[PDB]
């Protein structure tokens, strides 16, 4: 009746055990939310894609502060700061990464509220396993619950890089050291 | 259910299997309140217009009718022939044909018969029974997507950059 994560908390209604990561933790009731289109579903679906976005977010971040930057891209560490270097110099791949990002994301909105709709689709779900990693179950709950925690943490992690990088407008591992 | 194309999304419900370059792709839902037959047809005659501009162009920066009036190039080619009167002569053809065709796509969407984009222009065969005539279908309609997308980076590439043939 309490959930696991808060034990002064009672257990959020909507949050049995089904989704990866379910420890209770609904201190605001925001599960029970059924309006203006938005319910568990979409919650999850905003989850998960916060979730790889800033597991891309930061892993390119390190990537670029630790090895460097590919041939013919602009250095400084500052990758709040270098991004407007390198729209200074090619616009045209900011300008098609923003169009393809549009289109996908039409796609991916159009995708959620159908399957929430004809309930077939579980949130997130987008069918891209071309390397068949995920075929079998009881592997399936494990990488999804891994893929949840290492999400939640680089989305932590991406907003901080975020925040630093436009305060102190310096590197990463700059203000780590 | 499940669409070809986008595995996740629901088949378009309009497309099951029986049209030419069917994969299911129509995330936004076009031909749920668009005939698919008039649809067919734009999109044939957007392949069939953008292949010809496509090679056009690309032929035009190489090889010039003799004249002054024509050595100009493709990009700027457009504001020559419009006062030359040249593309006057191609806009009235291709509005006397455009008219023959309000007619025919009138008589598709109204019974008839014609299949979208089925001008029966045939002088040699290249497609003699029905298995040819779908795999023609097939290549002329990935060409003319290919061709569209093609003429599209083009112009914007010789747009950006006023280069010759290689827009890079
Ligand atoms: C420009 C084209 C474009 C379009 C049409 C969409 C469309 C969409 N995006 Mg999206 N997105 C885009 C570009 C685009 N995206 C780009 C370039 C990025 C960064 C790479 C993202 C990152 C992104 C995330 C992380 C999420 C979406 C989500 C969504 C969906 C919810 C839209 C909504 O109600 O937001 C309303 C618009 C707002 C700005 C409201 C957000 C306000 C918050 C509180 C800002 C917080 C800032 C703090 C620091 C929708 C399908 C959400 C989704 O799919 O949920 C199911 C979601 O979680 N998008
Ligand atoms: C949220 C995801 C995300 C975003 C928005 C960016 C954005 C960017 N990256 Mg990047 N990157 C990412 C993830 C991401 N990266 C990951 C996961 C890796 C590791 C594989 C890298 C590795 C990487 C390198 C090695 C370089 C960039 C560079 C760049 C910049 C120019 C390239 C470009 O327009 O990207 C779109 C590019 C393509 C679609 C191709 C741009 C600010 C370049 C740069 O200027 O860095 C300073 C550069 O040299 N990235
Ligand atoms: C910690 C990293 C991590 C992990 C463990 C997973 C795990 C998973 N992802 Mg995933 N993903 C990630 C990062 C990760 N993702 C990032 C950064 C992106 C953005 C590009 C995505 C985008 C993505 C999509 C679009 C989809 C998945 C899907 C899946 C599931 C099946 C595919 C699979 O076995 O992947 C195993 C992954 C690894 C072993 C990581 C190796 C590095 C699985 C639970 C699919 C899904 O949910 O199907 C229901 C699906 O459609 N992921
Ligand atoms: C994900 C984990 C994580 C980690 C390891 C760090 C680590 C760090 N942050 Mg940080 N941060 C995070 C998340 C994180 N942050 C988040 C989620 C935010 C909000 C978006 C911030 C916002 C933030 C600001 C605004 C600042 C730091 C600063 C710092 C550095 C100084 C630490 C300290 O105690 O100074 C005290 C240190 C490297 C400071 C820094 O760069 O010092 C020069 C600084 O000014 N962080
Ligand atoms: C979308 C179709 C299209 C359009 C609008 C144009 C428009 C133009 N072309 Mg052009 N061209 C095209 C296709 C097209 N072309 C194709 C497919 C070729 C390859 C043979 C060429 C080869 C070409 C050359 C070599 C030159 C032009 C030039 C020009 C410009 C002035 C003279 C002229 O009209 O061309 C005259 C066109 C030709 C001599 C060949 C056209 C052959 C046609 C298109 C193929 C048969 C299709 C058929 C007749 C369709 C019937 C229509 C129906 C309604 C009856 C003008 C901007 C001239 C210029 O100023 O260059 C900058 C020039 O020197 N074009
Ligand atoms: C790759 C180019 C290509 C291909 C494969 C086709 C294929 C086809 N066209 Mg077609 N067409 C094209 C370009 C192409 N088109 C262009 C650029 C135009 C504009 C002038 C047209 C205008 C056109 C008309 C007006 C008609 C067709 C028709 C046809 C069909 C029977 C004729 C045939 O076999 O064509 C053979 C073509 C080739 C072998 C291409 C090589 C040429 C060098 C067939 C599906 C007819 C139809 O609808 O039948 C069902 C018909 O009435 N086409
Ligand atoms: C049909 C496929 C196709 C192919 C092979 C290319 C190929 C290329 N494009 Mg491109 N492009 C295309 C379609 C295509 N484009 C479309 C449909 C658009 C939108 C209209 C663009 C918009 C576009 C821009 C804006 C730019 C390129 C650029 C480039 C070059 C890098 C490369 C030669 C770049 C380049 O070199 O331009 C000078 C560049 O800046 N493209
Ligand atoms: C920003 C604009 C907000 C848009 C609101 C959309 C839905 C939000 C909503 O209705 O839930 C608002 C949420 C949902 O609140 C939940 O509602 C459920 C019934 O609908 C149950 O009653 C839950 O117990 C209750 O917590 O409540 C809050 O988040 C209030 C927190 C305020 C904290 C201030 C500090
Ligand atoms: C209606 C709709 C879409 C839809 C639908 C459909 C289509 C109807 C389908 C469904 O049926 C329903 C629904 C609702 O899904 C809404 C669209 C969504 C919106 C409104 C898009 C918003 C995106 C904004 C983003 C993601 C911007 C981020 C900015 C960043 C800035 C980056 C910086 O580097 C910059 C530039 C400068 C640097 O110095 C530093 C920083 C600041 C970090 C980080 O990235
Ligand atoms: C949109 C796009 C790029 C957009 C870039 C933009 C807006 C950038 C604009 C700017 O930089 C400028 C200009 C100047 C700056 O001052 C301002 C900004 C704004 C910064 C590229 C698309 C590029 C699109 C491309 C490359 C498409 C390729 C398509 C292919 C290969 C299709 C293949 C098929 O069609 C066939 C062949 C057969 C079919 O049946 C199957 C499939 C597979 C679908």
């Amino acid at each position: 009746e309490r959930s696991k994560s808060l034990p002064f908390l009672m257990k959020p209604k909507n949050l049995d055990g089904s989704m990866a990561g379910d420890v209770g933790f609904d201190p605001l009731g925001l599960s029970e939310i059924n309006d203006v289109g938005v319910d568990l579903y979409w919650l999850r679906e905003a989850e998960l894609k916060h979730c790889r976005l800033g597991m891309m977010a930061a892993a390119g971040i390190l990537f670029v502060e630790i090895l460097g930057p590919a041939p013919g891209f602009p250095a400084g560490k500052s990758q709040m700061d270098v991004f407007w270097k390198v729209y200074a110099e090619k616009p045209s791949l900011i300008g098609a990464s923003l169009a393809a990002i549009a289109i996908l994301e039409v796609i991916s909105g159009v995708a959620t509220t159908q399957g929430r709709q004809n309930g077939d689709r579980a949130p997130g779900d987008y069918n891209f396993d071309p390397l068949g990693f995920g075929k079998d179950p009881a592997k399936f709950k494990d990488l999804q619950l891994k893929e949840v925690k290492n999400g939640r943490l680089a989305m932590i992690a991406a907003a901080g890089m975020i925040l630093q990088g436009v305060s102190t407008h310096q590197g990463a591992l700059e203000n780590l050291s | 259910e499940k669409s070809k194309a986008v595995p996740f999304l629901p088949r378009p419900a309009a497309l099951d299997g029986s049209v030419v370059g069917d994969v299911g792709f129509d995330p936004v839902g076009f031909t749920s309140w668009l005939p698919l037959s008039y649809l067919q047809e734009a999109e044939i005659k957007h392949c069939r217009i953008a292949m010809l501009a496509t090679l056009g162009w690309i032929v035009a920066d190489f090889v010039h009718l003799p004249g002054a009036v024509h050595e100009v190039s493709s990009l700027a080619a457009h504001d020559v022939a419009v006062k030359s009167g040249a593309l006057a002569q191609i806009l009235i053809w291709t509005s006397i044909a455009e008219a023959i065709s309000v007619i025919a796509i009138s008589q598709m969407l109204e019974g008839s018969g014609r299949q979208p984009g089925d001008f029966k222009f045939d002088p040699l065969n290249f497609a003699k029974d029905e298995k040819s005539l779908k795999k023609m279908q097939l290549s002329e309609l990935k060409n003319g997507r290919l061709a569209m997308l093609a003429f599209s980076g083009i112009v914007t590439q010789a747009a950006l950059t006023g280069h010759a043939f290689p827009y890079m």
